[PDB]
């Protein structure tokens, strides 16, 4: 049905009325979103059915109709902007200046900005409004506040 | 089942709302795509 490019809320119907539980991205045809969001199940768009094409739970990433599409990365140096679409409330830009997680395979970007839990899977921009990675995978630091990573998946 | 529902564009708009500090963390990720912190 619906495949109009743009950013999306993934909605569900199990629990008490309507409930977010996710956002995605659709571009090119190919819905991209956060694996924690529909633990790999299909989807649907108006009257269509979504079916999953890829998916990784290490990377915490799960493609739509086709393979991952999104290939920009942050600079290490500008600020981004998440798009949040938060449950109930209307799509929002907020602009930062991303901090960095250093593993033992590489450094990763990573948005300092608490939201809640059905904001997971919301993108994040660079000047061009080009997607550079998803909101809603990372960790809780010594304050309490939350860090998440920029995850970005691999063009094929 | 789940469903989706478009919410906007993905644009970058200017004069948007600027917080958020920018820390170095030394972090983990383990088989199950779960992010630690490492002290
Ligand atoms: O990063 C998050 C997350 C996003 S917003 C969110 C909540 C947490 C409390 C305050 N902020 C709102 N939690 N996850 C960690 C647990 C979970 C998971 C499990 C297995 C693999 N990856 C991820 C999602």
């Amino acid at each position: 049905g619906e495949t109009t490019d743009g950013v999306y809320r993934v909605m569900t119907r199990r629990l008490l009325g309507s409930t977010q539980v996710g956002v995605g991205v659709m571009q090119e045809g190919v819905f991209h979103t956060m694996w924690h969001v529909t633990k790999g199940a299909a989807l649907r768009s108006g009257e269509g059915r979504l079916d999953p094409y890829w998916g990784d739970v290490k990377q915490d990433l799960v493609s739509y109709c086709g393979p991952w599409k999104l290939d920009a990365a942050w600079d290490g140096l500008s600020e981004v902007q998440l798009l949040a679409v938060p449950p109930g409330e209307r799509a929002k830009n907020i602009q930062t200046l991303p901090g960095i997680f250093k593993t033992k395979d590489g450094d990763i970007g990573a948005v300092a900005l608490d939201y809640p839990a059905g904001t997971s899977g919301s993108p994040i921009l660079d000047k061009c409004g080009r997607v550079i990675g998803l909101y809603g995978n990372g960790v809780v630091i010594k304050n309490g506040s939350y860090v998440s990573a920029i995850t970005q998946g691999k063009r094929e | 089942d789940m469903y989706i529902e478009r919410a906007g564009d993905i644009t970058w708009e200017k004069d948007a709302e600027v917080t958020g500090n920018s820390p170095r963390l030394d972090v983990a990720l383990d088989e199950s795509g779960d992010f630690s912190l490492v002290e």
